[PDB]
């Protein structure tokens, strides 16, 4: 086909380039690490008022006890998801020690640029993901939020926001959070960027919201829980 | 280390019952060399240009005409390597049959088996099926048989069929043509009179080459002899 | 280069489907014609050959009919070529099943096998769809008689009588006409066979050398396929001939 | 086309590659003056020299520069000039 | 409406025939156009039938040769494409006779009468120059920093050349304007030209590439040379990839005709002298899509970055379109700003302009702040997809 | 245009395009300094980091405790190439347990980057490793390319006008090996300023710093840990 | 999985060509309807195409990917017939069922077989050779709780949980005109949801109730497939009932 080694003269791929549009279609996540936990948001997409929140979510469970939110192409998160689930369960039972936030996302990172036209294998592509991915959860050293990107790299981030403009939710985040707050503080905050950016407004079915305190398992949050997190915005 | 280089179809179907690629493959048994066989009725015999056109030809194992087993030879008309893979792999088939059955294979049965790799070289990409099409023949059943497998794969059932130069216009000679119920002499001397029809230029012991199938065995016709049959008839 | 050519066979074209299955029906088109018929108390095939030639030695019997295994039956549409390979695989499928399973062969399943190898071939390994549609007539105890349709595009189909191959949409309809849901018997249906045969051919005329007639009918005790010898086809031939007036009539 | 130099934009204004730069001088502006040197040696005078390179090295800047300075007969040619809409004309 | 569609059909039909013959009866029954102030200058007419110098013909001096031996020998061509050779004018000056100046040449005689206003040597670069109107930086939303570098690199040195000599440069000959389309650039252009007293004229690169290549090289260059005689001047070359696109040619493609006309241009930014104070802009989507040939960096100077608004640089350009708009609103410019995706400036601008359509459909006349809510979530949506080919398969 | 993007066409000079663009893939990568003694080894990273609201991602990066990897370029290139020099070495550990030489690892790493300038359609990586090692000789920092290519280097700089910070790096090349870790250091940040403009000097949290050795065990320093090593600069050496 | 240019090249849309070209692939395998109940949770198809010289059993959209989940098929376009392309999606969604059987053995959740889809259609685009895919599916099925499931998957990659949802000729358009039909007595009511069904294939089909050929799948019993006579006599009342909702 056309290039898909294509350099730019700079020295970085077009085809990263191309990567970053399809995030900005789709689905919006805000991670926010708290001292006190991690809380995630994701977009639910209603469409309907018949698509149930408790039985389907979009905060996933990577282990008992770190949650990962999506943002962008939804089919890319899926492939990076269950593979990190796996790298995380043979984790725990041979160290016996829950996985860092750091280390599941190091892992995710290798597959995002390994692209060529031709000599493709599942661990290379014939086009890089264009999904960012908000890696929460509590461990040993504490709530850590990690951020991995479809360029394939890992931050440490104590707030990310990416979704309808991944710079804007992000800049929306830069002015409210600060770094060291309580748990509704932040619960709150990753609320008030996401309306905002988005076409869509706060609703309890609109978004879900589900929190990792360190000492807790992965909890997801019951429709009244959910909607207690709703009054405040 | 290791190749990759097309492997994309390169065939398409043409409506016409095959496919393009296929169609031109003919078009190179044509202008390959005039090979003509006839089915005697008490024994096949088929014959070969023997020539490449260079006229000097010494033969005295290097044939065209080539046993593969007790009774079954093969004569072809096109390709030269692509004929001497089919060679190798008509006694491996021979024998397979050999094993199972303690008789040789079927020219039918040949056919189906050998037709099968013709077409594995279309329909995948980065190889080309064979330039080659067979003159095939056997005793079996208690009847001499005679079948043409073109470059195709397709299977065309002939009692006579001419190859080569003027392939097309061969084939109707002989469908009006054919003979049986022929003595073995006279066999040879049809044979050659047919291969005259076919191809052109001199023909001297070192420019054909005929072999004989019977109930005695396929063998292959020492030069001395395919020069009285030429001489004797008309 | 490689890069710079299109022939969308793995690739999806603008039409949402590939070029490389739908071209392989035009080439079945012009290619002989093979149709399977239902009878009360066996199935048939009858097809026409490749060969158009006014001269065949007969040296193979099977050049469009071939009889698999004992249970079952097929015949080609299409290019002989592609049928070649694939009538090896299935003399290995049609008796592995029959190792196992001591009841002939259910027409439905093995088609169903047969065309997810079909459709393997134009989805990855970058090779072409076989040319070749192949009709499927067999015999099994839960649906009774059946006559099944393979395409190069994995699609199946459960009929009672259908054509394929060369004017097919006027060949089912004329399939249809004489023959309606369970009417006919095995030697009457023989006769609308070969009628069929002689209105659609690639090339007219509707001779011996020309055509191949298969009867599965069950036997005592044995379900018995054969392909007929020249000889008998041509007392159908004459049949075939009685039976133009019978349809009309 | 016909004569009139063309200015100096000077070889003062590219340093280094000087060995470059006596090629150029000997090459283009000598056997114009000067020859029945040329022919003096035994040789015929060039057809052309071919400058060719990568862009802004000064290939096109010291030909023109050097030319006005020495003074020469200055005909402007251009190549895309010279290729019309009407077919071979 | 089958039997009521045919009464109206003839009736018309009828009433339609019998004006044709009015018409064209009427006419405007043997008057004459010039009516009385004319009468005068019928005689003057007369006079001048009997006169050898009247008529003159338009020709136009294409080249100047000296072989004098009367007064100065100049070859004109005339326009029935006949060379002719004639000489100085009766009285006037030889400093209004040039190369590439139109001049008038008797009918009769054929010697330079008068000199006329110059240039109408090529017929194809009068055509591919067009109007020009001035849009000022009000209209063009952001006061941003892409902003304020055009004007800078633009304005400053043709207006002031003093200021350049000052820092020790010359003008630039070459100036590149970069950044994606739908971000307002041609108005921007526009808003600088009127401040600098600097013409623009405004050049279409698809009009350059044609059939037979070697038009578009003779326009190119007179072109150049039209522009060099304005001074202080801009040829902004818009909506180029012919003089703009990838550098390749493959030999038996439209891409010759690029590749001639790129070709000349790289020969006319040099120049036969130097361009110092003469600015040629050219907008390209990034300076990587244009060529490494044509781009000698040093005469082409700076490169103006304009870049696709950002969440905060598109909070900015909807306070410049909404403030110059007449709008009664009650929510603000920020809250809609962050509501857009980040896509285009483009849909942000369209937002402020829908909302007034909204009021003729709510039955207002001028917008409220409800028809501004409604106008940001159709149009995120609509301009932004069901656009764009579904394949980058197999291209070059 | 295609004929650039193909990795089976070559210029007269015998380059491939596609080897070219892979070296300039570095150069807009961050600046990493990576510096030898006789004892210890330090590698100088320059960060980033997307928000205020965020730590900066170490471009140090662990594999053992006596040798350790710092990247300039593309991290998920990377990490593959990553995955690789972690698993060799630790092989080499496990076998014959010879705390690596820097040496014999990078050649291999040399021939593996080179495998997709050879394959059609596939395109070279385009990070920078300089990787620090210490082995029972002493301690060595060997660069390799996205070609094969790989230098034994006192000290070295690649990155943006990489060749100013060797000038400073000749100047004191002697001076290496004498020194100490904490001055190791020093002399890194000194050379790593050049790179950038001469508007600017480096702070704090944009510096990450590596030390190896087997006189101590590997340590990452982070955004807060650094300061320590920071201590001791001097304001763009020109 | 074999080829020589790669399936797919990225664009600056951020759309997938070959998943947009899937989804016209899957409304070949046409239209169909799923309502969720109390109980009783049942999907229909759009055409059976009948001539009494065929089978029924060999055209279907309806699937059986499991004994307790079975699933039935299209997204958008309006594009010609052919069954197989879909049914190549299916003979990957029978094996992924069948598997989890294997693994869990109570009956299997339909949450499973959606996220295992998606995930199926990303990497197909990473192979050269292997052709993606890009469609919906109307998983229907029970879980070990009892409870009713009704799933639908989008090509996307995403999953819903839902009340009623219908894919074909128009995605959206199909579901909106069964979101003005839905009334909260339809769903636990048992009679109501075949209703619903027999509405929306009844849209873009001429004379149904011979193409429309439903099933129903039960908490206890297995995936049963009603013949088509009597869903005909449904077909005569509900079309008088649809003309009423509009």
């Amino acid at each position: 086909d056309r290039g898909v080694n294509t350099f730019s003269p700079e020295g970085r791929l077009f085809q990263v380039e191309y990567a970053i549009e399809g995030h900005k279609l789709g689905s919006t996540a805000i991670g926010i690490q708290t001292s006190e936990g991690v809380c995630l948001a994701v977009e639910k997409r209603i469409t309907s008022p018949l698509m149930e929140p408790s039985s389907i979510e979009k905060i996933v469970e990577i282990d008992a006890h770190i949650g990962c939110a999506m943002s962008g192409l939804i089919a890319d998160a899926k492939t990076l998801i269950d593979k990190a689930r796996v790298e995380t369960q043979n984790h725990w039972f041979t160290y016996n020690e829950t996985m860092t936030v750091e280390s599941v996302t190091q892992a995710v990172s290798n597959l995002a640029l390994q692209f060529g036209e031709e000599d493709a294998d599942p661990g290379a592509m014939s086009r890089p993901f264009g999904v960012a991915l908000l890696f929460g959860g509590v461990d040993e050293k504490g709530p850590q939020l990690f951020h991995m990107d479809p360029s394939g790299t890992f931050v440490q981030c104590d707030a990310r926001a990416i979704g309808s403009a991944s710079e804007g939710a992000q800049s929306s985040l830069q002015e409210v959070y600060h770094k060291s707050t309580t748990l509704k503080e932040a619960i709150k905050s990753s609320l008030i960027i996401l309306k905002q950016v988005m076409e869509e407004k706060l609703n309890a079915t609109n978004i879900e919201l589900a929190t990792v305190q360190p000492g807790q398992n992965f909890h997801m949050f019951t429709k009244e829980e959910l909607e207690e997190v709703i009054k405040d915005i | 280390m290791a190749e990759r280089g097309y492997s994309f179809s390169l065939t398409t179907f043409s409506p016409s019952g095959k496919l393009v690629q296929i169609e031109y493959a003919l078009a190179a048994v044509a202008g390959g060399a005039p090979s003509v066989g006839i089915k005697a009725a008490n024994g096949v015999v088929l014959a070969t240009e023997k020539k490449q056109k260079s006229i000097l030809y010494d033969e005295r194992s290097v044939h065209k005409v080539e046993p593969i087993t007790k009774h079954i030879g093969l004569v072809y008309s096109g390709m030269g390597p692509d004929y001497r893979v089919l060679v190798h792999r008509a006694r491996k088939l021979a024998q397979q049959y050999y094993l199972v059955y303690q008789e040789p294979i079927p020219t039918a049965q040949l056919v189906q088996r050998v037709a099968s790799v013709m077409q594995e070289y279309t329909q995948s990409g980065g190889v080309r099926p064979f330039g080659v099409s067979l003159l095939i023949c056997g005793w079996n059943e208690g009847r001499p048989y005679l079948f043409q497998s073109d470059p195709s794969g397709a299977y065309f059932a002939w009692k006579a069929t001419a190859m080569g130069k003027n392939y097309v216009n061969g084939k109707t000679f002989l469908e009006k043509r054919y003979n049986e119920d022929l003595e073995l002499e006279d066999a040879i001397h049809t044979a050659i009179l047919t291969l005259k029809e076919s191809f052109e230029g001199q023909m001297t012991e070192d420019n054909i080459e005929v072999g004989i199938c019977n109930e005695a065995g396929f063998r292959r016709l020492t030069p001395t002899e395919v020069r009285d049959y030429l001489a004797a008839i008309a | 280069m490689s890069r710079r050519y299109d022939s969308r066979t793995t690739i999806f074209s603008p039409e949402g489907r590939l070029y490389q299955v739908e071209y392989a029906m035009e080439a079945i088109g012009h290619a002989g014609t093979c149709l399977g018929i239902l009878a009360n108390d066996g199935v048939l095939l009858a097809a026409e050959r490749r060969n158009i030639h006014k001269l065949l030695d007969e040296v193979f019997f099977s050049e469009k009919i071939y009889k698999l295994n004992e249970d079952m039956a097929c015949s080609v549409a299409g290019i002989t070529s592609d049928a070649n390979v694939l009538t090896n695989e299935l003399r290995l499928i049609a008796q592995r099943y029959l190792l196992q399973y001591q009841e002939p062969i259910p027409c439905e399943q093995l088609v169903t096998a047969l065309c997810d190898i079909k459709q393997a071939y134009t989805q990855f390994g970058g090779k072409r769809p076989f040319g070749v549609s192949l009709l499927y007539i067999g015999w099994d105890k839960h649906y009774g008689f059946q006559l099944y349709q393979s395409d190069p595009s994995g699609n199946y189909g459960g009929w009672k009588a259908t054509c394929i191959g060369n004017n097919s949409a006027a060949a089912v309809s004329m399939l249809k006409q004489d023959y309606k849901e369970g009417e006919m018997t095995l030697k009457s249906a023989l006769a609308l066979a070969v009628k069929v045969l002689n209105k659609t051919m690639d090339v007219s005329k509707l001779s011996a050398e020309k055509v191949e007639i298969a009867t599965l009918t069950r036997e005592n005790g044995k379900t018995v396929i054969r392909v007929l010898k020249q000889k008998e086809v041509e007392q159908l031939i004459k049949k075939h001939e009685e039976e133009e007036a019978k349809a009309e009539r | 086309m016909e004569v009139d130099e063309r200015p100096t934009e000077q070889y003062s204004d590219i340093g280094g590659l000087d060995k470059q730069i006596q090629e150029l001088v000997e090459a283009i502006v000598l056997p114009m003056n000067h020859k029945e040197k040329f022919e003096n040696l035994g040789i015929q005078p060039p057809k052309g020299v071919l400058m060719y390179g990568p862009p802004g090295t000064g290939k096109t800047l010291l030909a023109r520069a050097c030319a006005a300075q020495t003074k020469a007969t200055f005909l402007k040619l251009a190549g895309p000039q010279l290729v019309q809409m009407f077919i071979g004309d | 409406q089958s039997t009521y569609s045919r009464q109206i059909k003839q009736v018309e039909d009828d009433i339609q025939q019998l004006l044709k013959k009015i018409n064209e009866l009427t006419g405007i029954k043997e008057s004459d156009t010039g009516l009385a102030p004319p009468a005068l200058w019928d005689l003057a007419a007369d006079k001048q039938t009997l006169q050898s110098e009247q008529p003159l013909q338009v020709a136009r001096c294409t080249k100047i040769i000296n072989a004098d031996s009367e007064d100065p020998k100049y070859i004109i061509n005339v326009k029935q494409f006949a060379k002719f050779v004639v000489d100085l004018s009766d009285q006037v000056a030889p400093t209004d006779i040039e190369e590439g100046m139109r001049v008038g040449v008797d009918r009769n005689k054929y010697q330079i009468h008068i000199p006329l206003p110059p240039k109408i040597d090529p017929t194809v670069t009068m055509m591919q120059v067009e109007e020009k109107p001035d849009v000022t930086y009000s209209d063009v939303g952001g006061c941003k920093e892409q902003i304020e570098k055009l004007r800078e690199v633009v304005e400053t040195p043709l207006l002031h050349p003093e200021r350049f000599v000052n820092l020790g440069i010359e003008p630039p000959k070459g100036v590149l304007l970069f950044g994606p389309p739908g971000t307002g650039k041609t108005l921007c252009a526009r808003a600088v030209a009127n401040r600098t007293d600097a013409c623009f004229i405004p050049v279409i690169g698809s009009e350059l590439v044609q059939k037979y290549v070697g038009e578009g090289a003779r326009m190119v260059r007179e072109l150049f040379e039209m522009a060099r005689t304005k001074k202080a001047c801009l040829i902004f070359f818009d909506e180029i990839d012919a003089i703009g696109g990838a550098r390749f040619d493959d030999g038996a493609g439209g891409d010759n005709e690029v590749q001639r006309t790129m070709l000349e241009l790289i020969n006319q930014l040099d120049g036969f002298d130097p361009r110092g104070n003469i600015k040629v802009l050219m907008a390209t989507n990034r300076p990587d899509t244009l060529d490494p040939a044509l781009m000698r960096p040093g005469r082409l100077d700076r490169k103006i970055e304009f870049s696709l608004p950002d969440l905060e640089g598109r909070t900015h350009i909807f306070k410049i379109h909404a403030r110059s708009m007449s709008v009664e609103r009650d929510i603000r410019f920020e809250l809609l700003a962050r509501l857009c995706p980040n896509s285009t400036g483009a849909e942000i601008r369209s937002v402020c302009t829908e909302a007034g359509m909204f009021a003729i459909r709510a039955r207002r006349k001028i917008a409220t702040e409800k028809d501004f809510l409604e106008a940001v979530n159709k149009v995120i949506k609509s301009y932004a997809k069901f656009s764009a080919t579904p394949r980058y398969m197999t291209y070059n | 245009n295609q004929y650039d993007n193909d990795v089976t066409v070559w210029s007269p000079q015998g380059r491939i395009h596609q080897i070219e663009y892979a070296m300039e893939a570095v150069k807009q990568g961050s600046a990493t300094v990576g510096l030898k003694s006789k004892t210890h080894a330090v590698l100088v990273a320059l960060k980033r980091a997307q928000s205020e609201l965020a730590a900066h991602q170490k471009k140090i990066l662990h594999v053992d405790n006596h040798i350790g990897i710092s990247i300039a370029g593309l991290t998920a290139d990377a990490r593959l190439l990553c995955n690789f020099m972690r698993q060799e070495c630790l092989d080499s550990r496990f076998v014959f347990d010879r705390p690596l030489p820097v040496s014999r690892l990078v050649s291999l790493i040399g021939s593996k980057t080179q495998i997709p300038t050879q394959r059609y359609g596939r395109r070279p990586y385009g990070v920078g490793l300089l990787i620090a090692g210490y082995d029972d000789m002493g301690p060595h920092v060997f660069q390799t390319c996205p070609s094969a290519n790989y230098f034994d280097c006192r000290a070295m700089s690649i990155g943006a006008r990489s060749q100013s910070a060797r000038t400073y790096l000749e100047r004191h090349m002697s001076e290496f090996m004498q020194c100490n870790l904490d001055e190791l250091v020093k002399h890194g940040l000194r050379a790593l300023r050049e790179t950038l403009p001469a508007e600017q000097d480096l702070t704090t949290k944009n510096v990450s710093i590596g030390i190896v050795g087997k006189d101590l065990e590997f340590t990452i320093y982070d955004d807060d840990d650094v300061s320590p090593f920071l201590d001791g600069l001097e304001e763009r050496p020109q | 999985m074999s080829y020589d240019r790669a399936i797919t090249v990225f664009s600056p849309d951020g759309h997938l060509f070959q998943v947009e070209y899937a989804q016209e692939a899957v409304k070949k395998g046409s239209t169909a309807v799923g309502v969720r109940g109390r109980d009783i949770v049942v999907l229909g198809v759009e055409k059976k195409s009948v001539a009494k010289l065929q089978d029924e059993r060999t055209v279907r959209k309806i699937c059986a990917l499991d004994d307790n989940v079975c699933m039935a098929f299209a997204v958008v376009a309006s594009v010609s017939g052919l069954t197989a392309d879909a049914r190549i999606v299916i003979n990957r969604a029978r094996v992924e069922c069948q598997s989890h059987r294997l693994t869990v053995g109570d009956p299997v959740t339909v949450e499973y077989i959606t996220r295992y889809i998606a995930s199926l259609k990303q990497r197909y685009t990473q192979s050269n050779g292997r052709r993606p895919f890009g469609i919906s599916a109307l998983i229907v099925g029970f879980d070990f709780d009892g409870t009713p499931r009704l799933y639908q998957t989008d090509p996307s990659g995403t999953y819903h949980a839902w009340k009623a949802n219908a894919i074909g000729r128009g995605a959206k358009s199909v579901r909106e005109f069964l979101e003005k039909n839905y009334t909260d007595d339809a769903i636990e009511t048992d009679d109501l949801t075949i209703k619903l069904v027999i509405k929306a294939l009844l849209e873009v089909v001429q004379s149904g109730g011979k193409n429309i050929e439903l099933a129903v799948m039960r908490r206890d019993q297995p995936l049963k497939i009603l013949s088509p006579e009597e869903i005909e006599k449904y077909v005569a009342e509900i079309e008088k009932e649809k003309e009423e909702n509009e």
